[PDB]
């Protein structure tokens, strides 16, 4: 049923769970404090508005909650603000009593990385993927050591359509 | 006593398109990759690990149309299979 | 008639260490990652796909010593499971 | 038995093969022309010699042959020579009657990529991973379209030991 906490996510039954040393351990449902962060940039200074971003926010937020994660949603941030927010998210004590995390980044994008709210071709405002990993690794985020860190990115990686032609 | 640990481990990144290439977003229906991921997570979280779910997402993009993109898994240091075990 | 195809697809890269970090090589026994990959390919090519074999290789590096490295899978666009089916 | 063509690689039996729509198709063993390339840099101009590289060459060459690939081995090449060789490997007509390929790169490495034979801190000679993919993709290598391309790299990704300390 969709009225439950897992909503539209198909449930894994007890017989299915037993059928599945090579798996990441899952914490007790009663005591665990699962955390997830979504950063979505809709309104920008120079780059056109990202219409339909609210559908993506709603969708991902509901899904991550369905999988048992408490979801933090932050909107329209510069690359500096994202760095600050990611640093703040890494320091959250709930991670210690969590078995995993989910990071979601949604924005306009270029080859170098994800665009902040103030990005322009003259004055770039870019968050590199390399910076995300660095803030969430064992050195800067010891609480998520040995725990799966899933990063989801909705953005362009450049300008190319990504296609080539071939004949039959 | 202190022990050594890998600085970077147990990471997985899933991007909406390959390097140099665009990702698509419907102005009212939302992003293609995001909607596709949710659909696949809802269906396959129960029976598949995240690496396999992500592969299935890539497969759903296999036949390109007017708006084409190929989602990419990047910088994987998962040493185990990550099952979400939804409902538990 | 012409048809559209993804420019980048069906790729997988397996590197010996994570970004910024070193990889080790014994002067007489060879590279650690290479020797470990061969060992795992010989054992698991029959029963596992390349993505799973690579994961197992990462797992064998899990407990770090004086010379530590974490091999990394990068830029994956495999839309299917690649089994080597050795012997066929 | 190790006296066979598969050597020390454990064989996949007929019952095992049937137990395994989600898999890459395999071509007929009789007609297929599987290709693999190994580029290994042992001798350099400025960077110290890579002792033990011959063990890596022997190991990988025997393994790739065991898995059914005809192996091309090229040694001590500049970044320009590697680019040329990779372009030449992409043009090989055997790829058309092959189901997959394996690329192996073994050398000294930095954060930016793989070192050529003439590499120094003053005059860099680096092959970027981005260049490898570009030469083997559908645009520059149409023969390997829809076919698995496996890239193996033995190199440093930087100078850091890659470790952090934690207490019990």
């Amino acid at each position: 049923t969709s009225s439950g906490s897992e909503g539209n996510v198909k449930l894994c039954s007890l017989e299915e769970a037993q059928r599945i040393a090579e798996i990441y351990p899952i914490m007790d449902k009663s005591s665990r404090t699962r955390l997830a962060l979504i950063i979505c940039n809709e309104e920008f200074d120079s780059i056109p508005r990202r219409t339909g971003a609210e559908v993506d926010i709603t969708g991902m937020t509901m899904l991550l909650q369905n999988l048992g994660y408490s979801v933090d949603v932050k909107k329209n941030l510069t690359a500096s603000d994202m760095t600050t927010e990611l640093e703040a998210f890494a320091h959250r004590p709930e991670h210690k009593t969590s078995d995993s995390t989910f990071l979601v980044f949604m924005s306009h994008g270029i080859r170098e990385g994800i665009c902040g709210k103030k990005h322009s071709e003259q004055v770039p405002d870019i968050l590199q993927l390399n910076a995300i990993f660095n803030m969430l690794n064992t050195k800067n985020c010891p609480s998520l050591k040995d725990k799966p860190k899933v990063i989801i990115i909705q953005a362009c990686a450049g300008d190319s359509p990504g296609v080539v032609w071939f004949k039959d | 006593a202190i022990k050594k640990a890998h600085i970077e481990k147990d990471f997985i990144a899933f991007c909406s398109s390959t390097p140099d290439n665009v990702s698509w977003r419907h102005p009212t229906m939302g992003s293609v990759f995001i909607g596709r991921l949710i659909e696949h997570m809802q269906e396959y979280a129960c029976s598949c690990d995240v690496e396999e779910i992500f592969r299935k997402v890539r497969f759903s993009f296999e036949q390109p149309d007017g708006r084409a993109q190929m989602p990419t898994t990047e910088r994987v240091t998962l040493t185990r299979c990550f099952y979400l075990f939804p409902g538990h």
